[PDB]
């Protein structure tokens, strides 16, 4: 869930109070065989309104990956998960597909998992 | 303005479509589509033996004219009085299109 | 009268610019069409949907004599980014290893 | 007394060919189509 | 002696629906919708 | 009256000219409309408000 | 000063300039441009926490 990293108590009150995220990246520190890519969904599970395509990302290397070509910050188009209010109560999904079965081992070999998550403060 | 290409071709619709707006500026003619019925009417008289085809190709010529100015002049002339003609009764476009 | 006639913008020199103008027009509409069925084409790759229609013909309507064929070409134009504009969507990425 | 009046006639419209595929992306030959169109307009203009 | 005068009736206005949303930042749709309402403008100069 | 009736810009020519850029116009409102309210919607989010 | 241009936030800390990305061809103004050298205020840093 979103709302429970209590991301809004890392600052002071004062600052701004409009917090909405800007990117999120992800990274996965397990043993990854040669030749072999990682297959992972994250997912948005929230209520509120978005554009077309900009609710999901997918993970292939899993090396501070952002699910894109390359990333540029001043793209004319929004970024995934762009203005999701950081006291929202949804809950960011990430789901391991075909992991019981092929991915087995890469997720016995799995560590845990790391968000970075860059938002704006107004 | 033109091509030996449309010359040799033998949709002769397409190449009064191509020739009609230079008859009409020299004719003074209202638009050109009285001069591509012009046009139309003179290729049926075919005046000196010259179809469309054969005037364009007569213009598409450096100049290589031993007695072909006579048909290119007589096209002209019978174009010219076609057309003063259709002027004089103040013919109407979808009458002479008709 | 004999002022009028003597004129720089006589009857000839209005004749003989429509003519020209008239032209280039024809040829000009021609290349515009194309331009506007390629643009098309790459839209409907694009979208990956060949059904889409937007160019349907008849902007040169004779009843008009081919005049504001433009205004239609633009209309169709602003159809086609509207369309654009409304179905695109930002794809996810995959890469994979062979 | 004598009169007159006009007379129209049937009158018919251009057709469409098959398209071809260009290199470019959508939005670059949109611009280009647009400015050939803008000066197709200016001539039409002229004309009238 | 005759007269004439002109009359006039009631008439409306258009009306507004709910928006949709796009991809591009703001100011890419700003110039994009300030290109077609030039052309609009144009267009109803020439119907003028 | 007779070279005026049959004169290349006459009445049907205006008037089908005329007709047609009404249409067009028409469509182009509809269209133009759309483009603003767009707009007006990304201008809504990006201020948030 | 412009609206945002008086304060940066710190996250990482190596050589950090509180930006994604710094662009010195920005059409932007940057943080704390246009400050006089010269002036009487002060810079605050703040840990909180």
């Amino acid at each position: 869930r979103l709302s429970d990293l209590k991301i809004f108590s890392d600052y002071p009150e004062s600052l701004g109070n409009t917090r909405q995220l800007k990117q999120v990246s992800v990274t996965l520190p397990a043993l990854v065989g040669p030749y072999e890519d990682i297959r992972a969904v994250l997912n948005y599970g929230g209520s509120i309104v978005m554009p077309r395509g900009c609710s999901a990302i997918a993970l292939s290397h899993g090396v501070n990956d952002s699910g894109q070509f390359m990333l540029d910050f001043n793209d004319s188009r929004y970024l995934p998960f762009e203005g999701i209010s950081v006291n929202d109560s949804g809950s960011l999904t990430l789901s391991f597909p075909d992991a019981t079965d092929r991915q087995k081992a890469l997720l016995e070999s799995l560590s845990d998992i790391i968000l970075h998550i860059r938002y704006t403060i107004r | 303005s033109i091509s030996e290409d449309m010359a040799q071709s033998h949709n002769r619709e397409l190449q009064a479509e191509i020739l009609a707006p230079f008859i009409a500026a020299t004719l003074h003619l209202a638009s050109p589509d009285m001069a591509r019925y012009i046009l139309l009417w003179t290729d049926n008289l075919r005046p000196g033996g010259l179809d469309i085809a054969g005037f364009m190709t007569l213009v598409l010529k450096e100049s290589l004219n031993a007695n072909e100015t006579t048909q290119l002049v007589q096209f002209c002339h019978v174009m010219a009085q076609l057309s003063l003609s259709v002027q004089t009764l103040r013919l109407s476009e979808a009458e002479l299109s008709v | 009268l004999e002022l009028l006639q003597r004129k720089f913008t006589n009857k000839a020199l209005y004749s003989w610019m429509r003519g020209k103008l008239s032209a280039i027009y024809y040829q000009f509409f021609d290349l515009t069409q194309s331009f506007c069925l390629m643009a098309q084409e790459a839209l409907r790759r694009e979208l990956t949907d060949n059904g889409v229609t937007f160019i349907r013909g008849g902007a040169w309507n004779g009843t008009t004599a081919g005049l504001m064929a433009g205004e239609t070409l633009l209309l169709n134009l602003a159809e086609m980014e509207k369309v654009w504009l409304e179905r695109d969507e930002r794809a996810l990425e995959v890469t994979r290893t062979v | 007394a004598l009169l007159t009046s006009m007379v129209q006639a049937s009158q018919g419209g251009s057709a469409v060919l098959p398209g071809t595929l260009s290199l470019y992306r959508f939005p670059v030959m949109l611009e280009r189509t647009r400015n050939l169109v803008a000066q197709l307009t200016q001539f039409g203009t002229s004309l009238l």
